[PDB]
């Protein structure tokens, strides 16, 4: 059986962020941009878009 | 020793995380968020992993009788004799250690983990698992017999010792909060309460930094700023319901109890 | 083949490396959170079990 | 749940117990084209009538 990993969410506020490649069976990366994250306290950071 | 065996868990502290149904239809964030079930025994002992932590209470102290949470900013204690797994019927719990949780449960579709609060509230998750256990062998029994064959059949054991297989931590990050600002006519105040605050206004030059005290900005809105707490000395689990902070670096490592025997 | 029986391969129980065509896809997050969805084919050997 | 009877108790100023059951065949279908039983943390949105 298998088992997939997949760790928390990187998420930067007021920039941006690319991916490099990695020697990792089935690696799967993908960049998403403008999102406004949400937590118990509030937003997350200032820039909406 | 039982007691030596919890020093690991000293430097880390339980989480709130979202979890789609908190009992009602209705999502909300929680502490007794479920995040995986592990099925590899074959007689059925499952074993789940929850946000809260046995068997330490708030002061970092070995205790077999509290379960110790995330509650706001802080860490509350809770009573361990109310501490409920259900499938479709109440199931009996066979042995708790730290994040981990081991039960046996009738068929059903859907699993619930509950813990009653400070103030008596009752505390939920419930996911989606469907669980059928087809006892060993080629006879589908539901009750041992008391007369009967031997047949080799595994399960987890409840030792407590260190195992192979573990699991990883990692710094936990900025956490926004709404509640440390005030209006005074034309001025926002900020309170630290003991915890060091991270801020960013754009009202005037210059408002950008880190303090661990009172203060008050001028000439600006309530709206205009936002503040989030920044110390966590503590370590958290890496989890894929919130967000990681900047370094990409892991951590630290953590074993987990209950391995696998014939 | 995902799905199937031999989704996952090793040539030993001890080697490091590992043959995996599972059809991992990411999909962009739901507005308003903090979380990474995955679709999967389950697991081949249980269904050959 | 599912089931094919309902209960409503309450209890008496003697700390009795005063309950009626009747039978009901009870079996939801939720809205869309699949069967499932808890909600989930990703997918889509449909229109559902529900009592406020
Ligand atoms: C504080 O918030 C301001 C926005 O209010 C951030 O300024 C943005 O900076 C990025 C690049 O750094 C620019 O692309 C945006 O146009 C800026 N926004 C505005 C409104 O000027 C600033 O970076 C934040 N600083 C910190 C330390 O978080
Ligand atoms: C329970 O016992 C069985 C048999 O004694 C174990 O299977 C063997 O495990 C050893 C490792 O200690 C391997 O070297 C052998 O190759 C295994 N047998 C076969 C036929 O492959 C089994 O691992 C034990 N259960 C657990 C959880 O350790």
């Amino acid at each position: 059986e298998y088992k997939t990993v997949v760790p928390s969410p990187y998420v930067k506020c007021c920039g941006a962020s690319e991916c490099s490649t990695k020697e990792k069976p089935d690696y799967q990366c993908k960049v998403y941009t403008g999102v406004y994250p949400f937590m118990w306290g509030g937003a997350y950071c200032f820039c909406d878009s | 020793s039982v007691s030596q065996h919890f020093n690991v868990y000293k430097a880390t502290r339980p989480y709130i995380a979202y979890c789609a149904d908190c009992g009602a239809g209705h999502s909300c964030h929680s502490p007794v968020a479920i995040e995986a079930v592990r099925s590899e025994a074959t007689d059925g002992m499952l074993k789940i992993q929850f946000s809260a932590q046995i068997g330490i209470d708030k002061s970092d102290n070995h205790d077999y009788t509290k379960i110790r949470y995330a509650d706001g900013h802080a860490i509350e204690n809770a009573v361990r004799s109310s501490l409920k797994v259900a499938t479709s019927g109440d199931c009996f719990v066979h042995g708790t250690m730290g994040h981990f949780i081991l039960a046996k449960c009738p068929p059903g579709e859907f699993l619930q983990v509950s813990i009653q609060d400070t103030r008596n509230a009752v505390r939920a998750c419930r996911i989606q698992y469907h669980h059928d256990p087809q006892p060993v062998g080629r006879e589908k029994f539901t009750i041992r017999p008391h007369y009967g064959k031997e047949i080799p059949c595994t399960t987890y054991q409840q030792t407590t010792a260190k195992t192979v297989e573990e699991i990883d931590m990692h710094m936990p990050p900025d956490t926004p909060d709404r509640t440390l600002l005030s209006q005074q006519s034309g001025n926002v105040k900020i309170t630290v309460g003991g915890k060091k605050v991270k801020y960013n206004c754009t009202c005037g030059t210059g408002n950008v930094g880190t303090t661990n005290s009172d203060m008050t900005i001028n000439t600006c809105l309530i709206e205009q700023c936002h503040v989030s707490v920044t110390d966590h000395k503590k370590w958290q689990f890496n989890s894929p319901f919130v967000p990681r902070a900047d370094e990409p670096a892991r951590k630290g490592k953590v074993h987990i109890p209950f391995p696998l025997d014939n | 083949q995902p799905g199937r029986f031999g989704d996952i391969q090793s040539r030993t129980v001890e080697s490091n490396d590992l043959y995996a065509n599972t059809a991992l896809k990411l999909a962009r997050p739901s507005p308003g959170m903090v979380h990474v969805p995955y679709t999967q084919t389950p697991s081949g050997f249980k269904y050959w079990l």
